[PDB]
């Protein structure tokens, strides 16, 4: 557990309809909404290869399971029917325990999405924003929407606003 | 006594392969053959109420 979903991060977004990470950004330009199109992207892709992982290994033959026998064969129908219930009882135990601990490995798999676009955006800024606390950076420079799609994409250009945040900081 | 009977009639059945032949033989009780069935094996048998559609 990464400690981001329900964590430095209170809560989710209903107002972000188009993915599951991403930003909100409020500047003089307008507020809105934009989610992080590489990280939804790639786990979009890994969960679809994890559900279709757990479909497409589980493929078995033509089978058919019921036998009859007459009153002479008892112990052979009850063997019959000892093979049919450990084979039903070891499958259950096999689905169950594979959907609860898969389910655990999602979770943290988003937990640990949102908290590394969390650590990536707060490496670029640096010293440029401060941490407000609830996973959110106020700038001490006055950037528009270039500055926003430039800290998104992974291009924020640091030298170009450190003399301005100097003076505010 | 089931059915109105009080003898009894015991039913065989046999699998002849290709170029093999089956023989009869009898001085009495016998049930002969009139229909036989030629099959090529191979897929269960299911009881159900279930229509068919």
């Amino acid at each position: 557990l990464f400690g981001a979903i329900a964590g430095f991060i209170e809560g989710g977004w209903t107002g972000m309809v188009d993915g599951w990470y991403g930003y909100h950004h409020q500047n003089e330009q307008g507020s809105g909404y934009a989610a992080d199109l590489k990280s939804t992207q790639n786990a979009i892709d890994k969960i679809t290869n994890k559900v279709n992982s757990v479909i497409e290994k589980m493929n078995t033959q033509f089978t058919a399971v019921g036998k009859e026998f007459n009153h002479l064969e008892k112990r052979i129908e009850n063997l019959n029917k000892k093979v049919d219930d450990g084979f039903l009882d070891i499958w259950t135990y096999n689905a169950e325990l594979l959907v609860l601990l898969e389910n655990e490995r999602t979770l943290d798999y988003h937990d640990s999405n949102v908290k590394n676009l969390y650590e990536k955006v707060r490496n670029q800024l640096k010293n440029n924003a401060k941490e407000i606390g609830n996973g959110c950076f106020e700038f001490y420079h006055k950037c528009d929407n270039t500055c926003m799609e430039s800290v998104k994409n992974g291009t924020y250009d640091y030298p170009k606003y450190s003399e301005e945040a100097k003076l505010n900081r | 006594k089931v059915r109105d009977q009080e003898g009894r009639m015991n039913y065989y059945w046999t699998l002849v392969e290709p170029g093999d032949k089956i023989t009869f033989e009898a001085t009495g009780n016998l049930v002969v053959p009139r229909y036989a069935f030629t099959m090529e094996r191979d897929s269960g048998i299911i009881i159900s109420d279930t229509p068919v559609h």
